[PDB]
């Protein structure tokens, strides 16, 4: 569960930094 | 007057049956791969 949180976040983070 | 051996049987056949452990083992090499892109393109 700990590296699907990561996974998210890591996407989440990407998805701000495109904008 | 009598001495014997013992041989043993290994069992643990739930994790045999499979290669042996790929539970957390193999699905985390999947999603980890996953992680390695993802990152790339973070960095990228």
């Amino acid at each position: 569960s700990r590296t699907a949180e990561l996974q998210a976040e890591i996407d989440d983070t990407v998805g701000i930094m495109r904008d | 007057g009598q001495q014997i051996f013992s041989q043993a049987l290994l069992n643990a056949n739930r994790r045999g049956e499979a290669k042996t452990a790929l539970a957390e083992v193999q699905a985390r090499h999947q999603e980890l791969l996953k992680l390695e892109k993802s990152m790339a393109e973070l960095t990228q």
